[PDB]
């Protein structure tokens, strides 16, 4: 029995173990409780604005687009404090935290930036922070490892299963199912059992609502499509929600390609994956033929959940939201056009969306169309790879 | 059929509690885990509980999760579970078996597809580890259908409505948790169960079975004396795999004693 | 002849060889131009806003000061594009650039932050930009070489000298004495000939401005000091110059004391060197006692331009700024400090700065002051060196 | 004194043109640097020009950055080219001697004490590369209150009041120079400068030297034919030094032969 309804269509649902199952209930009943709450809006707004940076520009891009009749924003999510718009959902998530009584933080991360956060708002509001992470990702993100404990948070490498995000999900979990009276899990996307996937949607629409006032103040109308990546889909939701009733805004999710959707070695599950349930959740998974939960591939660490947020599945079925993938190669052209032309340097996670909205211009240069891509974070922390990789070519 | 029943009726006739392990199917390879299964019935097992090896066991702690790994590591599949479990009812036709699956796994290919394989090969029970009663209804409806028993976990805080949902939801026995936390030998639980254990009698629950850090003749005793029908023992069996892979004769001798043990304190 | 005082007191000037003056009279012509222009201002102003994110927030810190009588606030040039105050000012002079028709820009950098700052200014912009930087730095500096050159740069090791950014800057000037017709020299800080160290701070002095409205707002008054470190003077003259005519606020600026002075390894030619004349200006140097001119030592490597602005030797002659130094170990505490505590990874330069106000209010912690750190970038790019020192400790 | 007057008087006697070399002092250690010097003179160095290493010559290309580095390198400092300078005005009492300095240098430790020392050494001539000539004052008297002449450097562009400044304000001989840019051989002045010449005997300038890229004999004798009353050589000759390293004797005869090609270029 709950509140809000924890399905959108067939996809979502509360897939727990039933000791887990009051946690659940009453981190939705708090949810519900702060939205309508006047001091936790004002306090979580007064965080945004003088913490966080919010709102953050909305930049137009005419060095890319000349020659074309594509104008082109990007939602610059990669201003805001961290470096990518998972703040936002953090600083929410950590005053729910507190309202709920609660002194500690569990959170998993894959590339770090999860970690990140939730290591930055905890240290900001005083909550002792836990976070797992696989330990093929400790070795590969030393960086953001040692920012975690820069910051106080505790890391815990997780070596069951394959050792990535997957792993650290169930140990989040497994820690919950003991935990959960002392300490909050701080789910770093919209997807896992509800109400995550509402809470976290709704703590992260400030970035469509700030976008549509941007463009309305900007352009005088509302985008031919918003644009943005989807790993989990927590910063394509908060681009998304608030233009879901505009029916003439176009939605584009764009997933991770890896090598090509015919190599099988991608990431994604949405539109090339099998629904399931896992995660405490029923939504597209990837998964082998008789139902083992697999990794997601892409050449951007972050693009790395395997599954989607139930409530894309869902805008993906009625055909509100349309979904398409991007590979490596040209998230990578779209890091190197965005560093040369705009001189702004994406994560390669928001390179997907870039890619996605340059094909968009490329493809038909005379079509007239107003495109925004959440530009969902920086792209600092892929110097290196990018590096290599081209150095492997000259 | 009416395995379970038919057990818990035997047993009273003898007011005995029931023992019942649980291993991971497949570990630490086929043929050793069907040498371990019948070992734990000859020892005096009074019914099985059997985990189909899954890629994310987000309920169950290091012991089990390493029992995965290792079945997993010797290529097993759930395709292979069940022919191992045909094997193992047709060399022992009363004794009830019960599988712990997650969901994914009961899902994937169809849930009543699922359900009609457990029936086929003679199966008696299903618990599906993340599928709490609030999301129950096509999961006990199919096992209904293929004279499955779908068993719900009970909390030891559940509230009246959730125990009155247990007992109307389950059937075969209710699945009496310990402690909250992941299956693990080590923690024992804090928690007076009489109050659950008679408020699902009062409510005609399916019989209790306590699990969760059961690890000791002692506990199977002192569960059979605050009401419930028997107790389960998981980690603390797979331990004594995993402390035995390199002698699979003292593996089976260790489980062997370890079982004799815990169905000895179930006995009037 | 000139049309504003190329001199501080006495310090500052136009010390350059005579076939560059024409150069620095007609920047001089232009800057003023564009400073009466309406649209010039509008054209900046917009970058600034949509397109680097101004304003930055203005971040109370309570837990810092928790116990104490200080309340302190960080003006967050960390939140800016480019994660650095550096910005703000490139953006200006390629514009002037532009309204002097020039399609080039040269620049130097030591740290790497001004090639980037310049580099993405010019990417943005259509300019060509070439940079120069210290052999010794290019090497020690691979990450921000390679953003450089993403973002279309020419880098340009230099050999000569020490082959560090007193090189780089004979480098940019030995250029431009030869193609000043096509290109502008984009100097990185408040020093160097007039007109830069004017230009400069005027296009800094936002800085402040936001603070001074930020402060007003939040408290109700001006600050009691506002605090910035001191490298060559850029983000520390952006935050006084709104505050220089506000008689009770006191500017402290803060060089990099290194191992200690006491040690000679430091970099606070203000406060300990020698007034000498170089890099177009006079003003105190870091120099041998023959007058060769010598490198700065700071455990940050941005802090390392071995002069300081004019402006700021002179506001310290007649006292209205006061000027301290912070050593490498005292940086590194406030720099841990900031993580643990609020959650925010500070430059090391910045760290100077937070650290002076540390000392101030744990010198006297029941003493009300009201202050304000200008946090002149993000510690991201510290990571590596905060972790190789606490590792050479544990 | 009035070296400079009574050079540019003898030469003008002989419808001669000046041709003057640069050296740095101490390069590349100081008793080699006063062999090179005597030799530039015995070959035919009408006047010299003789750099003191700074740290920072940012008005130099990299043949003179490295003059400056090999004198760095052999120790040398501004208080041992002033030793050096003594010995040569006491070997040499009538060849006009002008310093080649950076600012620093001069103001480092008092401008009229740098001053003072040049005229108790018996240098003629400063020329301070980054004083322009608005900033030129305190430079300029302190100069003329030691009987040193402050040179200028004129632009090739330089405008009419410009002109008027470095007519008015050098002493000595005036500095013409080539191009925009820094010192350099290779690269040649495509600049007529016939109008600038005229226009500084018309403000009664001190004498032109031609320099930048002045490399071989037919720009000495160009130069003169312009008007000018002679050239500075500062790069090629240090190219000489540079390529010579390995052998004293060589370089000495290198420098030799330069020399009296490029002076014999300005003879009538
Ligand atoms: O030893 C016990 O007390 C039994 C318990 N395990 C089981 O009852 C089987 C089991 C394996 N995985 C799960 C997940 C949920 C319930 C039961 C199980 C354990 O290992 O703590
Ligand atoms: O070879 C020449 O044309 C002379 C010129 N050099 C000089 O006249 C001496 C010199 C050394 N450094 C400077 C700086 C400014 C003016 C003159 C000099 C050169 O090397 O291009
Ligand atoms: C985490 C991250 C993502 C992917 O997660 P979503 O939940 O799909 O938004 C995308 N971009 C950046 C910069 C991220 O840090
Ligand atoms: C460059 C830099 C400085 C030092 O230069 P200033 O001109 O003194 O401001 C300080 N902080 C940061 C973050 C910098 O990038
Ligand atoms: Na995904
Ligand atoms: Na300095």
């Amino acid at each position: 029995t709950t509140l809000l309804n924890p399905y959108f269509g067939e996809f979502g649902g509360m897939y727990v173990p039933q000791i887990l199952m009051p946690a659940l209930n009453q981190l939705e009943e708090a949810f519900v409780s702060a939205q309508k709450d006047p001091e936790f809006q004002a306090q979580f707004a007064d965080l945004l604005k003088n913490y966080a940076g919010r709102p953050t520009a909305l930049t137009k891009c005419q060095n890319i687009t000349a020659g074309t009749r594509t104008t082109l924003y990007l939602k610059r999510e990669d201003l805001l404090h961290g470096g990518a718009h998972k703040t936002n959902q953090v600083l929410g998530q950590a005053l729910l935290a507190k309202r709920m009584g609660k002194s500690e933080i569990i959170a998993e991360t894959g590339a770090g930036q999860h970690g990140v956060a939730s290591a930055l708002a905890s240290a900001l509001l005083g909550l002792k922070c836990r976070i797992y992470m696989g330990a093929k990702d400790v070795e590969r993100q030393s960086p953001n490892v040692f920012r975690m404990r820069l910051m106080g948070a505790e890391v815990i490498p997780v070596h069951s299963g394959s050792a990535t995000l997957k792993d650290a999900c169930n140990e989040a979990l497994r820690d919950w199912s003991g935990s959960y009276e002392t300490a909050h899990y701080m789910l770093g996307t919209a997807a896992g059992p509800h109400p995550y996937p509402t809470i976290v949607r709704e703590f992260q629409r400030m970035i469509g609502e700030e976008t549509k006032a941007q463009i309305l103040d900007k352009e005088g109308r509302l985008p031919d499509a918003v644009i943005a990546c989807v790993g989990g889909g927590s910063n394509a939701i908060g681009m998304f929600a608030d233009f879901i009733n505009d029916t003439s805004v176009g939605l584009i999710g764009v997933e991770p390609g890896g090598h090509g959707i015919e190599t099988g070695e991608h990431g994604a599950p949405l539109k090339h994956g099998r629904v399931g349930i896992y995660f405490g959740m029923k939504a597209p998974m990837m998964q082998t033929a008789d139902g083992q939960i697999e990794e997601s591939y892409s050449i951007s660490a972050g693009l790395d959940f395997p599954s989607v947020g139930p409530q894309h599945a869902y805008l993906n079925s009625i055909g509100r939201a349309d979904y398409v993938s991007i590979t490596d190669d040209e998230a990578l052209e779209a890091f190197k056009t965005l560093c040369r032309h705009e001189g702004i340097i994406p994560a390669l996670e928001s390179s997907h969306a870039l890619a996605h909205a340059l094909k968009m211009m490329r493809e038909q240069p005379e079509k007239e169309q107003l495109l925004v891509v959440n530009l969902s974070g920086r792209g600092d922390k892929d110097i290196f790879t990018v590096h290599d990789i081209l150095k492997a070519r000259g | 059929m009416e395995r379970y029943e038919n057990l818990f009726a035997q047993l009273n006739d003898r007011r005995e509690g029931a023992f019942v392990p649980f291993v991971t199917l497949g570990d630490p390879g086929i043929e050793q885990s069907l040498k371990i299964i019948d070992t734990l019935i000859d020892a005096g097992a009074d019914a099985l509980e059997l985990g189909v090896p899954f890629s994310d066991p987000l309920a169950d702690g290091p012991t089990i999760q390493n029992a995965n790994l290792r079945a997993f590591a010797a290529g097993v599949t759930p395709a292979q579970c069940f022919e191992m479990l045909a094997l193992i009812r047709e060399k022992h036709p009363t004794i009830p078996i019960g599988l712990l699956m997650y969901a994914n796994l009961v899902f994937n290919n169809g849930i009543d597809a699922f359900y009609a394989r457990c029936e086929q090969v003679g199966v008696d029970s299903v618990l599906v580890a993340d599928v709490p009663v609030e999301e129950s209804a096509p999961f006990r409806q199919a096992a209904l259908r293929h004279n499955i028993a779908p068993i719900f976990i009970c909390p030891p805080n559940a509230d009246d409505d959730l125990l009155r949902q247990v007992a109307s939801y389950g059937r075969g026995y209710t699945y009496l948790l310990s402690r909250s936390g992941v299956t693990g030998a080590e923690n024992r639980g804090a928690l007076p169960l009489h109050h659950l254990i008679e408020k699902l009698k009062e409510y005609h629950a399916a019989p209790a079975l306590q699990g969760f850090g059961i690890s000791s003749p002692e506990q199977v005793s002192a569960a059979v004396r605050a009401g419930a029908a028997g107790a389960i023992s998981g980690s603390a069996i797979v331990k004594i795999i995993e402390k035995n892979l390199a002698s699979p004769k003292q593996m089976l001798a260790e489980l062997r004693s370890f079982v004799s043990a815990m169905k000895a304190a179930s006995r009037a």
